[PDB]
RNA sequence: GGUGAUGGCCUACCAAGGCGACGACGGGUAGCCGGCCUGAGAGGGUGACCGGCCACACUGGGACUGAGAUACGGCCCAGACUCC
RNA sequence: UGUAAACCUCUUUCAGCACAGACGAAGCGCAAGUGACGGUAUGUGCAGAAGAAGGACCGGCCAACUACGUGCCAGCAGCCGCGGUAAUACGUAGGGUCCGAGCGUUGUCCGGAAUUACUGGGCGUAAAGAGCUCGUAGGUGGUUUGUCGCGUUGUUCGUGAAAACUCA
RNA sequence: ACGCAUUAAGUACCCCGCCUGGGGAGUACGGCCGCAAGGCUAAAACUCAAAGGAAUUGACGGGGGCCCGCACAAGCGGCGGAGC
């Protein structure tokens, strides 16, 4: 199941943007409740589990699944911090919607589990695929019809392509070349306190 | 009853640096010489020697000590002793220090450092822990 | 650029003829993030001045831990004060994994890869006791070979000469990147 | 301890305190209620509860606890009992579940209703 | 003498010994193991399923059949249970 | 409370209704045919945001606070402890936190427990050296001269079932 | 921690006794010894969420040294008797 509530509500209670362009939080950061002023005491247990919830909705990752990234990046050899970022950034979801191809990472959720895409000529319609390296990713004739796809597509002149990502042409193949690097991401928040937290 | 002439001669070593010595008598034995021999090849010893006393041959130890009066060696415990003897394989040799520290391990070609012994793929009994 | 981590808070109290007298006393690391790492625990009539106190206690009692990579060199046994602690370098990415005062020191010094297990009376003075003694008790390989007139290469494994290599390569890549 | 001793006598683990001696290993025991009184907490607390004391299954004579506010309990009540210690009482050391057998939730819950067992408003 | 096969498997006579404090015999517990849970580790717990073995077939015994019987729905006897 | 809500556009997975529709069978027959599962899995169409969210916690540990109602009662509760009229700890409300088609309670077992201390404990008083000796068995040995190598590691092929774990 | 500090609690070595929160209780049952008083070996249940060690300051002490006040002693005059 997905999260059917607020956004925003997210946002204004993490204290950080997650969407990007919201006038909201802008308008009031003061997370929500009665007491919205009351002074927090220090605790790394507390800032733990801001961090690890404000990458799991970053991200639209289930709580269980996530602890699997989690054991999945300890099980592989190399460092776990960067280990679990790379999985977790393979997320057809993300890739979708670092791609240019969807406005928010949920309405790629939502286009996947409409299933309008092809993956490597075989349909797909799971939000959280495993994209691996060398991958092609492709869009079908209806949703090239669909309105809003249109409308992504035309719009993509955010934030641009990150380096391993590209767009080729207005067909919009998404190919993935080499191994993210942690720099280059620049995902924000730190690791540390993720591993530290499920190391517990 | 001097049951563990390894031990008595570490324990001589270790409390003649705190007690900042520089020469050492002992009672000199096969033993002894050859694990003067390592000390001093891996450098912790400046210099050992054996003489002749008025009974039975013994031995000095010569030490060193960090040009700012550093201590030569901080740390000296037995592993396998009487009674409690510890051995290792080829792929099981004991790490110190992550391989700052020295483990004399006795192989078939004699007394060799951890290094020797790993390298030669060849095992023994692992004697003191020196750091 | 230092870092300033909140402890422990504690509450005291002192009695005479009238009856009985509150106090508190506060403990602070400081660090570089470098291998740099300052104490102070201090007592005061209120948590501000207690805090004052702590950040000047540790800027005057500093200390500096050569670090190999972003990962500590060998395994500590810090044995002092109460408690017992031991520590051992970490591969990265799993980050310094301990218990309170233990990672309010260490990420004062900046480590992020590594162990450490407190073994027995754990209050959190005697803990941050041990851990400087252990930290102060590391040993430098260059330092090490100097002393026993031996060279790098006799002395070191490979393995960690890599590492320092590497890591050599990247802090120059780094001031090069500063520079530029 | 020497490693001659150590072979010789062996060493031997804490022998657990088991707690809970009623259900004999079991997350759950069925019993009747014998009677129903009240009872007066140790020094520091003082109140007047309501406990029950019920015969089990297992054939074992003791107390449990009665949750809530309102209880429709009178002797010879077939009830669920659970583990779980109660300071307050010196001789208590079982709940009793409501909202399942003869003991149902009190009304007017709404917070915590599954703790209770109580149906949602309409 | 007996067994598909050596052997107190069974019989007769000789000798008094054998097992015992590096725990005999006694008592309570319980199918063993590859494994499952935990733990960095050693280690602790534990034996779900699958699987390798063991033992059991209302309770106690015995034997026939054959290359193959603890013979589950094969046989006989005794007790209990139910029924004609 | 809240971009939440109604609102204007959209796709409508999956359920709903229909069409096509496999393989699971170089398998068997000297026969022409042999599939329960299932007319399912799986594709293609039809109208519709239309059929779809709850549970625990919010005194410190422990990320989540305030007011309303009774005040040593009624009660909570994991330990500390919370009510003797103005409770962040009872109940109600809102608001917030964790989690989620599962959420809590309970109970068994490991952990932190280095709280049975081999790795890796202590013995002055906190719990511990017996009251002190000789001394059997066991446990242990002050030196070098000598072989057999049974303690030992040394390597070569030679066993370690399948299944489970770790790598691709 | 008080403290030990070569006649160690230091740094080791070899062996032996012993302990694992407080009561219960070094007691109940049992075995052994004793002529006995009792001794030796050594339990469980239930209850408590603490008991204990060295040390810091108070407070107090029919514990010590140095100090001061109609505090005591020496004086007058008094209230507790009666009415008011
Ligand atoms: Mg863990
Ligand atoms: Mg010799
Ligand atoms: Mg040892
Ligand atoms: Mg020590
Ligand atoms: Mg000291
Ligand atoms: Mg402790
Ligand atoms: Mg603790
Ligand atoms: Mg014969
Ligand atoms: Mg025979
Ligand atoms: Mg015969
Ligand atoms: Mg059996
Ligand atoms: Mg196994
Ligand atoms: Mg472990
Ligand atoms: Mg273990
Ligand atoms: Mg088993
Ligand atoms: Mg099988
Ligand atoms: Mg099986
Ligand atoms: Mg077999
Ligand atoms: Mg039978
Ligand atoms: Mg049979
Ligand atoms: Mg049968
Ligand atoms: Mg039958
Ligand atoms: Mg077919
Ligand atoms: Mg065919
Ligand atoms: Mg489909
Ligand atoms: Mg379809
Ligand atoms: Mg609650
Ligand atoms: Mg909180
Ligand atoms: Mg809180
Ligand atoms: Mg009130
Ligand atoms: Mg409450
Ligand atoms: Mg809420
Ligand atoms: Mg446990
Ligand atoms: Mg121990
Ligand atoms: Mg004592
Ligand atoms: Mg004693
Ligand atoms: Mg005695
Ligand atoms: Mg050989
Ligand atoms: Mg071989
Ligand atoms: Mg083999
Ligand atoms: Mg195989
Ligand atoms: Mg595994
Ligand atoms: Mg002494
Ligand atoms: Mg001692
Ligand atoms: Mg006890
Ligand atoms: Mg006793
Ligand atoms: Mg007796
Ligand atoms: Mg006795
Ligand atoms: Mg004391
Ligand atoms: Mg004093
Ligand atoms: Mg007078
Ligand atoms: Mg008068
Ligand atoms: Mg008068």
């Amino acid at each position: 199941a997905r999260y059917t509530g607020p956004a925003t509500r997210k946002s204004r209670r993490l204290g950080v943007d997650l969407v990007g362009g919201d006038q909201s939080f802008e308008k009031r950061p003061y997370p929500p409740g009665q007491h919205g002023r009351a002074r927090i005491k220090e605790s790394e247990y507390r800032q733990q589990l801001q961090e690890k919830q404000k990458a799991r909705f970053s991200y639209g990752v289930m709580e269980k699944q996530f602890r699997r990234y989690y054991e999945e990046a300890n099980r592989q050899p190399g460092k776990t911090g960067d280990n679990l970022l790379r999985i977790l950034e393979s997320r057809l979801d993300n890739v979708v919607y670092r791609a240019g191809l969807a406005r928010t990472r949920r309405m790629a959720r939502q286009l996947v589990s409409h299933g309008h895409f092809l993956v490597n000529g075989v349909k797909v319609d799971i939000p959280s695929y495993r994209v691996s390296q060398y991958d092609i990713i492709d869009v079908k004739e209806k949703s090239l019809n669909t309105l809003p796809f249109q409308i992504a597509r035309e719009t993509a002149g955010e934030r641009p392509i990150p380096s391993w990502l590209q767009v080729v042409g207005e067909r919009q193949r998404i190919l993935v070349h080499q191994l993210p690097e942690r720099a280059q991401i620049d995902v924000p928040l730190t690791e540390q306190l993720i591993v530290e937290l499920y190391s517990k | 009853t001097m049951t563990d002439p390894i031990a008595d001669f570490l324990t001589r070593l270790r409390n003649a640096n705190s007690a900042y010595h520089d020469e050492v008598t002992l009672p000199h034995s096969k033993l002894k010489a050859n694990i003067a021999e390592i000390l001093k090849r891996e450098g912790y010893i400046s210099d050992y020697r054996t003489e002749d006393a008025r009974v039975g041959k013994s031995l000095v130890v010569q030490l060193k000590y960090g040009p700012s009066r550093e201590r030569s060696i901080a740390g000296l415990r037995r592993v396998s002793k009487p009674g409690l003897r510890v051995y290792a394989k080829s792929t099981n040799l004991p790490r110190v220090l992550g391989g700052l520290g020295v483990a004399i391990i006795s192989t078939s070609s004699g007394l060799l450092t951890d290094r020797q012994a790993a390298r030669q793929g060849v095992g023994g009994e692992v004697l003191a822990y020196v750091w | 650029n230092y870092i300033e981590r909140v402890v422990s808070i504690n509450r005291v109290s002192k009695v005479v003829k009238g009856g009985r007298r509150f106090s508190f006393t506060a403990l602070v690391i400081v660090g570089d993030g470098k291998g740099m790492v300052g104490v102070g625990y201090g007592k005061a009539k209120e948590v501000p001045a207690a805090i004052a106190k702590g950040v000047e206690e540790a800027r005057k009692n500093f200390f500096r831990v050569p670090l190999i990579g972003s990962t500590i060199t060998h395994p500590v046994q810090g044995e002092a004060a109460a408690g017992v602690v031991m520590l051992r370098p970490a591969s990265p990415g799993t980050g310094v994994i301990a218990g309170g005062a233990a990672r309010a020191v260490l990420e004062c010094a900046g480590v992020h890869d590594i162990l450490a297990k407190s073994l027995g009376s754990d209050n959190a003075i005697n803990v941050v006791h041990a851990t400087v003694a252990a930290l102060k008790l590391l040993q430098r390989p260059e330092e090490v070979a100097a002393r026993r007139g031996l060279p790098i290469e006799d002395v070191a494994p490979a393995g960690m000469l890599k590492a320092r290599r590497e890591s050599e390569a990247l802090a120059a890549a780094a001031a090069r990147e500063g520079s530029a | 301890p020497t490693i001659q001793q150590l072979v010789r006598k062996g060493r031997r683990d804490k022998i657990a305190k088991v707690k809970t001696a009623a259900l004999k290993g079991s997350p759950q025991r069925r019993g009747v209620c014998t009677r129903v009184y009240t009872t007066t907490p140790k020094k520091p607390n003082s109140a007047l509860r309501k406990v029950a004391r019920v015969k089990l299954t297992s054939q074992v004579e003791v107390t449990a606890y009665i949750p809530g506010e309102g209880h429709n309990l009178q002797e010879h009540s077939m009830v669920l009992v659970r583990g779980g210690r109660v300071k307050d009482l010196p001789g208590v050391r079982y709940k009793i579940i409501r909202g399942s057998l003869d003991t149902q939730g009190v009304k007017n819950r709404k917070q915590a209703r599954s703790r209770y067992g109580a149906k949602k408003e309409k």
